[PDB]
């Protein structure tokens, strides 16, 4: 029954994608016969909220979506999170998860690999409450709760960060690596450099609060400039 | 030859199957057996694999 | 291939039917000679439309022995 | 098999109901209908002018204004004015086409070659001793295109 | 029905060879294959022409049904004979199938041994018993002959595995 | 029209065409193979535009007159009819494109000497010279 | 003349009453197929132009700009001078902290000019050029300085004038970059005193861009009329002949 | 360049042919001196066409 | 090249997660980063 | 169903938290694959139910 | 089959010379089909490759007729064979 | 290259072969080739006029660059990329090959005693600073002008 | 002077007579930009927010090239050694996300990681690997089949022809999700439907002389690309 | 004005700028007006003043 159901979405699927090819060509003809051109403008085709068919984005509305991120395939937002200006989540081959009061940098691309090893999630999934800096680069990795992540950081596939992590910026977590708890790395080939501090643990929990409400500022002013969806 | 283990019955075998390097992505190692003779993934009977996380989430927003 | 080729046979086949008693032989000899011609030049050359014409002269030789069949 | 009454307005359609697949007649072989000048010149072609032919004229008409914007659908860099005379030339073209075929179509009730009207006193008889169409055509469209069967 | 089925192996295999091999050699052997198993098609092709526009027919009853003449026969086995030999293959036309055996993908190479060549078989072996042919075998016989003798005497001097199973 | 044709097989015009079931039939089959050809190259034309409008004109007179030859009831009138289709199909070499608009600046204070051209005309000319002269010679004598 | 009277009478039919009619039923049948379709597919929509965003108070100065890519993000208080380039991709918050963009000043594509503090001006002098995938934070980037692609400029760093940050190089804070010198490397570090036939290089370089900028200002701010002229205009010279051309 | 097609301009000055192609000193002395020969200098052009003639 | 799915669902894969520990604690300026996965 | 990404794994050590987190998310990729498989196998039901026939008549008509 | 019903062994030997010559002569460039890339021989409009889906189709019925054409030679012989009886009759 | 754990990249400048050219303008050229590649490939990427290469370097596979040559190749399929070496490297290079020796006799352009096919020439270390002539070479189809 | 609500952005952009080429299905992402003479080869993906400018010189891609996210090429106009300054990518080429290509040379088969910047005259011969976060000095040789990393990258080890298998098979994977996404558009463009009539729209200006339609024969021509203009 | 449905701009419109030339021309009015009678007179005389021979020998024979 299944199978049955999946075959009548898809039938239903294609024709409505016939209809509506059908009812754009005969407008773009009548455009055509009335002399006009409003058919023929150029303008963006851009979709911040991409579905790869049954692969639909999925969020809360508390979340801020910038209006030119790219969230395709199965995105997983929760609430709160922010997500930058010019960042790509690509859930096309995998989930892309992403937890509550999580911030996620401008110019930010996350994809997934194709395939792994055993036991190693291909989908890249982000814990609550994570920081990313503008400009990382993650792939297929597990950044688990309070994790800062610095700037123009390239995590790779099968890398775990565990909970009250800080990377510090313009790094590189190889594949397949673990960075412990508490624990400052540091590197393009990351290194261990010191264990946190209450002070400096207090400080990046601010500064990620600070971005989230800066996203809500900024979702707000969107709304009033009739630069935001709904 | 001596060290040659590749189903990891004698030397255990990591189900990450490899190190990967700091270097190089992480791409699973070759099997000894390359057979294509493969069906599609197998998942057992009465499986439910619904969408769970989007129909929590379009809740929560209904 | 279908007007002057065409009215070639038909030359040979329905408006000098009455001499094919001196066209066969000439025939033969333009067909034998044609044959034994360019067995060795349609390997020399390298060039695309040099092929598609070499192409037509076969074709065109293979129905002149056609048409020597049919005069028989 | 029916056809068309000439000297009506669809008598043209006549010419498309053919009793064989032969493009003429032999010799000595008997046109289907009664010769009414078998000499036929100009004026007399022109003479036996009827509502067939002019009929025939009116569909070469009615059809050939979409044939001629058909035509001008792949015309570019032109003015309205050459256009437009492009237009006219085509369409000025498949009317004159049309009135050819009413001259033939004059010339054929002329010579008995289509319907005129007049029936021989003796038809000829003919056995359908090869049959591949009868069935064929007495259950489809193409019993109005065949003539006898 | 029974020329065409035979005519109709060469596209599926050279599309084979032509594509699924890796050797870089293998589009060389491909054409060696098409051109020498064509030219014992189009032998065999003259001889059913005999057949089919001598006696109007297609049916092997109707073949028992009449008799070819001395030269008509001779000429029909010669053809035959020549052409199933292109496909068998046998000495001198042996060529081809070293080429397209060192080159073809290893599936292939297990086809085009194992089978295509049996194909070949009964087509001839259909031809033959249909037609009364009262010409001396003798000939034939020693083209077999001097295959089995020229393929068994150049075992030795194969250093390739699939060459000398080819020639096997 | 050749689908509503009717009439007498005989000979129209002093005898110097034919009008028969197979003519007609030849007549009939050069068409619509023309018209299939016809079809496709403005399918073609449709992508990129590398000819005139006086090559396809010149396509235009060759297809109107071709069909004329299977008519022809004399070797005279045959000869005459190839004669206007050899020059229309002369025209048609002629207006071929020459020089055309590609991505090779490296030529353009320099000198290439393209003979294609001058080679198809010379040989499509003295070709035609050749026949002519040989059918005529052949009708003069079958005259005799 | 019937003919040409029948052929404006059926242009002013077909075009006054089968254009609106078919282009009626054209979108009454997109809107069902795409209702049909719903919810896994989606359809265009109207991208904003998020190179002018306010935020309450803070507003963008960047009129006097001669290139500000249509895709590029400024949002904010950034006040720009004449004469500027900001290219595609750029993201420039004025809200996390000022942003003052000199005269001249090339900001290349995918530049992220944001603040890691709350309140702290982002000052990039004159004639500064930004390499591509850079990351400039919270700095002062003085008068003719060059930042080349893919570098990072820290929170404290001060950019003196004339200095040049290889690309690649990750500046870090609270780093003082002299006058005359090269740094390079992911630990930035100075790397040598600039050759004058170098800072000849860069400054043809800087020129190069101000004048691809302006080239590319001229190109991406033409309106949906001349976009379509354009295109009406190469699909002419895709068959144009040199007999045309030389009429040209 | 507007309507130079792939011909780019430098900084002192306007290519005269495409990127990464060959100048041409008969060009460069054609587009300087416009018609002003000094001399009738013989270029290795000039002593092959001699050559050729 | 391969492209199955390791993460099977017909049956969990046996391993052993004791045999390989990774390092937590004690690091050096200049040592790698330890391994996430070591089941066996 | 609980989220387990979304859910407050703070009271476990960070190593318990990440497992848990790896687990649920290959259950959820599990479920995804199922989902997309069972698409995609319907892409190969609707031809064989819907084109067989055509192409049987077609076969049909032109050899028998 | 002509050649064999008008009794022309030696035509039919040199029609067979003729067609192995050209046989070799045809499928030798499909040799040099084989290219170590992907090609690129489509026209460029609008910025995209050109695929023109009318002479896509004409192919399409041309292969068809090409690869199933064998199956319905029979109707084209009867047509043929219609077309010439009346050249003497 | 024999490259160690650790070590630099190395430059290209020191790893590129020079070739000297006189164009049919008769100019003098110097352009930038590298080993492996083929004289008719560094001469395109160079923009090099003179060299019509109508058949583009030939077949793809049992090519006239691979040493040795395959006996079942095919050779040079046009006269286009002619160039003329100069003495020393024209006699490193050797004796011509059949077919590249075939097809530069059925040029309707004359050729010299030193002309070889750049398309058969495989750039190599010892090329470096050679010096070869490109006069204008012949158009043999219709669409060597398109 | 840019106060605006709809975006002027359009994907490929020409610049005087500099137009972009694009080969069958090739996939560049609606936000990303294409400007100048750049020749995408077939069955090339060019992913989000990616900028590729062909403006100063040239820039030639291979066949099945995965440009990433963020991802920045641009060519330098003139390189000191004297070689075209274009840039020319090989046929299997992976870019990783938020890399920087200026004017260098990359054959085929090579994977560049995320986050690197192969400054100008650097030739990245066939079958090379640069790990994540490199930077290519200028004017630099990476031989053929050597994997590299380091900023100034430095040699790590030599590549196994199972590894460059790897790599070859990871360039062509990218095929079928380009597939999906130009399966998710449409090729008529339904935004101009949403866009509320103006002054200019309804009453232009100025006007020209009919010429060739740009979409001249495009309802002959297939659409085998959704995202043509 | 604009009358959306949903999304869509029913009564969405752009004027085309590509008209031809010649649009509102007096020889492109319906034959036998005065405005295209004045049109073609003076057409006819410029071509008789260019074609004079021409002109006798076609119409004038004709
Ligand atoms: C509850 C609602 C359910 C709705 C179900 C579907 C309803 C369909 C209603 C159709 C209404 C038709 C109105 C009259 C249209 C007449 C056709 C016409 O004008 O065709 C000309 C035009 C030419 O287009 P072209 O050559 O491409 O030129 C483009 C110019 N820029 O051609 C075009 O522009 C192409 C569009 C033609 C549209 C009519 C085609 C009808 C064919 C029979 C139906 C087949 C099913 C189609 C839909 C798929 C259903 C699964
Ligand atoms: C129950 C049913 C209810 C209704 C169902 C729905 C409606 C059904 C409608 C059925 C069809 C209606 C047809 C209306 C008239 C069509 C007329 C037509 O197509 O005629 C074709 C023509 C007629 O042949 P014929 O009359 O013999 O020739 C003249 C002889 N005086 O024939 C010819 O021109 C023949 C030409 C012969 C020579 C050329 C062909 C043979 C050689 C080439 C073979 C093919 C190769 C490719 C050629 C190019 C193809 C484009
Ligand atoms: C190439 C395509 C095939 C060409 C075959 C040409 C055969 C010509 C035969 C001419 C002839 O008349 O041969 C007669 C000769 C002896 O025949 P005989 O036994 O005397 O006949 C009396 C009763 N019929 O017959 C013979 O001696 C038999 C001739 C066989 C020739 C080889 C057959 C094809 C081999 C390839
Ligand atoms: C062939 C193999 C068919 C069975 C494959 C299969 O079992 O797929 C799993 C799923 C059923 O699940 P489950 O019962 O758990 O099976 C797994 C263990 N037996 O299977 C399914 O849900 C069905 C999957 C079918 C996939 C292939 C379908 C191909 C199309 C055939 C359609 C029928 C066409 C018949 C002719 C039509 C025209 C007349
Ligand atoms: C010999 C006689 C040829 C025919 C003479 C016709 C005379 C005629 O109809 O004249 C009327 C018209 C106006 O003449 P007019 O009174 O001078 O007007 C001045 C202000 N209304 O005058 C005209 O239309 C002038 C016609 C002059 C023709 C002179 C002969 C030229 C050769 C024959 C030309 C045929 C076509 C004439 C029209 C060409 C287009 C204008
Ligand atoms: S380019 Fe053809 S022989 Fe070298």
């Amino acid at each position: 029954m299944k199978l049955f159901q999946a075959m009548w979405t898809r039938t239903i699927y294609s024709i409505g994608r016939m209809v509506r090819e059908t009812g754009l060509a005969l407008d773009r003809y009548g455009c055509k016969l009335e002399q006009d051109i409003s058919c023929y403008e150029p303008l963006s085709r851009h979709r911040n909220i991409l579905p790869i068919y049954d692969l639909v984005p999925t969020f809360y509305h508390s979340t801020f979506i910038a209006p030119n991120s790219s969230l395709i395939g199965a995105v997983y937002l929760g609430q709160n999170t922010v997500v930058g200006y010019g960042s790509t989540l690509r859930g096309d081959n995998h989930a892309i998860r992403v937890g509550h009061n999580t911030v996620i940098g401008d110019k930010v691309a996350i994809s997934n690999v194709a395939t792994l090893a055993a036991g190693i999630p291909v989908s890249t999934n982000i814990g609550n409450h994570v920081n990313i800096g503008a400009g990382c680069v993650l792939q297929s990795c597990v950044v688990d709760d309070n994790v800062t992540v610095g700037h123009n950081t390239v995590i790779l596939e099968g890398s775990v960060l565990e909970r009250g992590s800080v990377i510090a910026p313009n790094s590189l977590v190889p594949a397949g690596r673990l960075i412990p708890s508490g624990q400052l790395w540091a590197g393009s080939p990351v290194r261990y450099v010191r264990d946190l501090k209450e002070e400096e643990i207090k400080l990046n929990l601010e500064q990620t609060e600070q971005n989230l409400s800066i996203g809500k500022t900024h979702k707000s002013s969107l709304i009033q400039q009739e630069a935001y969806d709904r | 030859l001596l060290k040659f283990d590749p189903f990891g019955f004698y030397s255990p075998k990591l189900l990450s199957e490899n190190r990967p390097e700091e270097a190089m992505p992480f791409y699973e190692d070759y099997p000894q057996n390359d057979s294509h003779w493969n069906l599609w993934e197998q998942f057992p009977e009465d499986f439910e694999d619904s969408n769970a996380e989007r129909e929590a989430i379009l809740k929560s927003n209904k | 291939f279908l007007i002057f080729f065409l009215f070639f046979s038909l030359l040979f086949i329905y408006y000098l039917s009455a001499l094919n008693n001196f066209f066969w032989i000439i025939l033969l000899i333009i067909s034998i000679i044609g044959i034994f011609y360019i067995i060795s030049i349609i390997f020399d050359i390298n060039l695309f439309k040099a092929f598609l014409a070499y192409s037509t002269i076969i074709n065109s030789i293979s129905f002149i022995l056609l048409i020597i069949a049919i005069i028989f | 098999s029916q056809t068309f009454a000439h000297d009506s307005f669809l008598g043209g359609l006549n010419l498309f109901k053919r009793r064989d697949p032969r493009f003429v007649l032999d010799q000595g072989e008997r046109p289907p209908y009664p010769i009414i000048n078998s000499n036929s010149s100009f004026v007399d072609v022109l003479s036996n002018f009827n509502k067939a032919d002019f009929g025939l004229v009116l569909f070469s008409a009615a059809i050939g204004f979409p044939l001629s914007r058909w035509v001008l659908k792949g015309l570019t860099f032109s003015s309205l004015n050459y256009r437009r005379g492009l237009f006219s030339s085509v369409y000025g073209g498949v009317i004159l086409w049309g009135l050819v075929l009413g001259f033939n179509n004059s010339y054929y009730r002329l010579n008995g070659f289509v319907d005129n009207g007049l029936v021989w006193k003796r038809k000829e008889r003919k056995l359908n001793k090869y049959d591949f169409t009868s069935e064929f055509e007495d259950n489809s469209f193409f019993k109005k295109l065949r003539i006898r069967d | 029905l029974f020329f065409m089925c035979y005519e109709l192996l060469l596209i599926p295999s050279f599309l084979i060879v032509y594509f699924v091999s890796p050797s870089r050699r293998a589009i060389q052997a491909s054409l060696y294959f098409v051109i020498w198993t064509q030219l014992g098609s189009l032998l065999v092709l003259i001889a059913i022409s005999y057949i089919i526009s001598i006696t109007n027919t297609y049916e092997f009853n109707d073949l028992k049904y009449f008799n070819f003449t001395n030269s008509e026969s001779t000429i029909i086995i010669f053809l035959i004979f020549l052409g199933f030999g292109f496909k068998a293959p046998i000495w001198p036309f042996h060529y081809w199938l070293t080429k397209t055996h060192v080159e073809a993908p290893s599936g292939f190479s297990i086809y085009l041994s194992g089978f295509l060549v049996k194909t070949a078989l009964y087509g001839f072996y259909k031809f033959n018993t249909s037609i009364f042919i009262d010409i001396d075998s003798s000939i034939f016989i020693a083209i077999c002959i001097m295959g089995v003798v020229d393929s068994s005497l150049k075992m030795w001097g194969q250093t390739d595995l699939k060459k000398l199973v080819a020639y096997g | 029209y050749l689908i509503t044709f009717n009439g007498y097989s005989s000979t129209f015009w002093w005898s110097h065409f034919k009008l028969n079931n197979y003519s007609l039939y030849m007549y009939l089959l050069v068409i619509i193979f023309n018209n299939y050809f016809l079809y496709i190259t403005e399918k073609h034309i449709k992508i990129l535009n590398n000819y005139s409008i006086d090559y396809f004109f010149s396509i235009i007179n060759i297809t109107l007159f071709i069909p004329m030859i299977f008519l022809s009831n004399t070797l005279f009138t045959f000869f005459f009819l190839i004669e206007l289709v050899s020059c229309a199909i002369f025209y048609k070499f002629i207006v071929s494109k020459i020089s055309f608009k590609n991505s090779n600046y490296k030529d353009n204070y320099f000198s290439i000497f393209s003979k294609n051209y001058l080679n198809v005309l010379f040989y499509q000319y003295w070709s035609s010279f050749f026949s002519s002269v040989m059918i005529g010679f052949c009708i003069i004598y079958l005259f005799s | 003349m019937l003919r040409l009277r029948l052929f404006d009478a059926y242009e002013k039919i077909s075009m006054t009453f089968l254009g609106p009619l078919y282009r009626r039923i054209g979108k009454s049948l997109a809107q069902t197929g795409l209702n049909i379709q719903q919810p896994y597919t989606s359809d265009d929509r109207l991208v904003p132009s998020l190179r002018n965003i306010r935020v309450t108070n803070k507003i963008p100065s960047i009129n006097d700009s001669e290139f500000i890519a249509p895709n590029s993000v400024v949002i904010g208080d950034v006040i720009t001078k004449e004469g500027s380039s900001i290219w595609y991709g750029a993201t420039l918050r004025g809200e996390l902290g000022p942003i003052e963009i000199g005269k001249q000043t090339v900001i290349q594509d995918l530049v992220n000019i944001q603040s890691g503090k709350q309140n702290q001006k982002t000052q990039i002098g004159d004639n500064v050029f930004i390499g591509p995938n850079s990351y400039i934070q919270s700095s002062k980037i003085n008068d003719n300085s060059f930042v080349g692609m893919g570098s990072t400029v820290s929170t404290g760093c001060n950019l003196a004038s004339n200095a040049v940050v290889a690309a690649g190089s990750v500046v870090p804070e609270n780093t003082q970059v002299p006058s005359n010198q090269i740094w390079a490397g992911s630990p930035a570090q100075y790397l040598r005193d600039i050759t004058p036939e170098e800072r000849q290089v860069l400054q043809e370089h800087h020129q190069e861009c101000v004048q691809l900028a302006r080239i590319h200002a001229e190109e991406t701010e033409k309106s949906f009329r001349e976009v379509l002229n354009d295109f009406d205009r190469i699909t002419a010279e895709a068959e144009y002949d040199h007999e045309s051309l030389a009429l040209q | 360049v507007k309507g130079k097609g792939s011909i780019r301009k430098g900084i002192h000055g306007e290519g005269f042919g495409a990127p990464s192609h060959a100048h041409d000193a008969l060009i460069h002395q054609i587009k300087q001196s416009k018609d002003t020969m000094d001399y009738q200098n013989i270029t290795n052009e000039v002593a092959q066409n001699f050559a050729n003639h | 090249r391969q492209n199955f799915a390791k993460n099977i669902t017909t049956t969990d894969i046996p391993k052993d997660s004791h045999h390989f520990a990774a390092k937590r604690s004690g690091f050096t300026q200049t040592e790698q980063a330890p391994f996430a996965y070591n089941d066996v | 169903f609980e989220n387990v990404l979304l859910s407050n794994r703070k009271n476990l050590t960070p190593q318990e938290s990440v497992q848990k987190v790896i687990n649920y998310a290959l259950l959820q990729d599990a479920k995804q694959r199922s989902r997309t498989l069972r698409h995609i196998k319907a892409s190969w039901v609707i031809p064989a139910l819907l084109f067989t026939y055509p192409a049987w008549y077609l076969a049909k008509g032109a050899v028998n | 089959l002509y050649s064999s019903f008008k009794s022309q062994y030696l035509l039919i030997l040199f029609m067979t010379i003729l067609n192995i010559f050209g046989m070799y002569f045809y499928i030798q460039n499909l040799r040099f089909v084989v290219k170590k890339n992907k090609s690129s021989i489509l026209n460029y409009k609008n910025y995209y490759v050109n695929i023109n889906y009318s002479i896509t189709l004409n192919i399409i019925l041309l292969n068809f007729f090409n690869f199933f054409g064998i199956l319905f030679l029979s109707d084209l012989i009867i047509i043929l064979n219609y077309i010439s009886s009346y050249i003497y009759i | 290259h024999h490259h160690h754990a650790g070590d630099q990249a190395d430059r290209v400048a020191d790893k590129i072969i020079w070739i000297n050219i006189q164009n049919r303008i008769g100019q003098f050229e110097r352009i930038s080739a590298f080993e492996g590649e083929s004289l008719l490939e560094a001469l395109q990427r160079n923009k090099v006029a003179g060299i019509v290469a109508t058949c583009e370097g030939g077949e793809d596979i049992n090519t006239m660059l691979e040493k040795p040559i395959d006996p079942v190749t095919y050779g040079p399929f046009c006269s286009s990329c002619q160039v003329v070496v100069s003495n020393p490297w024209r006699n490193k290079m050797g004796n011509l090959h059949y077919l590249e020796e075939r097809n530069l006799v059925r040029s309707s352009y004359p050729t010299t005693e030193n002309s070889r096919l750049a398309c058969c020439i495989l750039v190599e270390k010892w090329m470096n600073e050679m010096i070869i002539s490109i006069p204008q070479n012949p158009n043999s189809v219709y669409e060597d002008n398109m | 002077k840019y106060g605006e609500n709809i975006s002027k952005h359009r994907s490929l952009m020409s610049l005087y007579d500099l137009h972009p080429q694009i080969g069958y299905q090739s996939y560049i992402a609606p936000n990303s930009t294409v400007i100048g003479e750049v020749t995408i080869g077939n069955e090339t993906t060019v992913w989000y927010n990616s900028v590729i400018r062909g403006d100063v010189n040239a820039v030639q891609i291979g066949n099945n090239v995965s440009i990433g996210e963020n991802v920045v090429i641009h060519t330098a106009g003139s390189l000191p050694t004297g070689q075209p300054a274009s840039v020319d990518i090989g046929h299997y080429v992976i870019i990783g996300s938020k890399s920087t290509i200026y004017s260098c040379t990359i054959q085929d088969e090579v994977v560049i990681g995320q986050g690197c910047v192969i400054l100008e005259g650097a030739r990245i011969e066939k079958g090379a690997m640069i790990a994540a976060n490199s930077v290519v000095p200028p004017g630099r040789l990476i031989p053929a089949g050597t994997l590299w990393a380091g900023n100034p990258c430095t040699f790590v080890r030599n590549l196994t022809k199972s590894e460059l298998a790897t790599n070859i098979d990871h360039a062509k994977k990218q095929l079928h999700l380009a597939q999906q996404h130009r399966y998710e558009y449409l090729p008529y463009n339904s935004a101009y439907l949403q866009k509320s009539n103006s002054e200019e729209d309804l009453n232009p200006t100025k006007y020209d002389d009919v010429t060739i339609n740009y979409n001249f024969g495009d309802e002959e021509r297939a659409q085998e690309n959704p995202l043509k203009y | 004005g604009d009358f959306f449905v949903d999304k869509y701009n029913f009564s969405r419109r752009v004027v085309d700028h590509r008209q031809p030339y010649d649009l509102n021309f007096s020889i492109n009015n319906p034959v036998g007006s005065r405005v295209w009678f004045k049109a073609w007179k003076q057409k006819a005389i410029g071509n008789f003043l260019n074609l004079v021979g021409v002109h006798y020998a076609f119409y004038g024979a004709g």
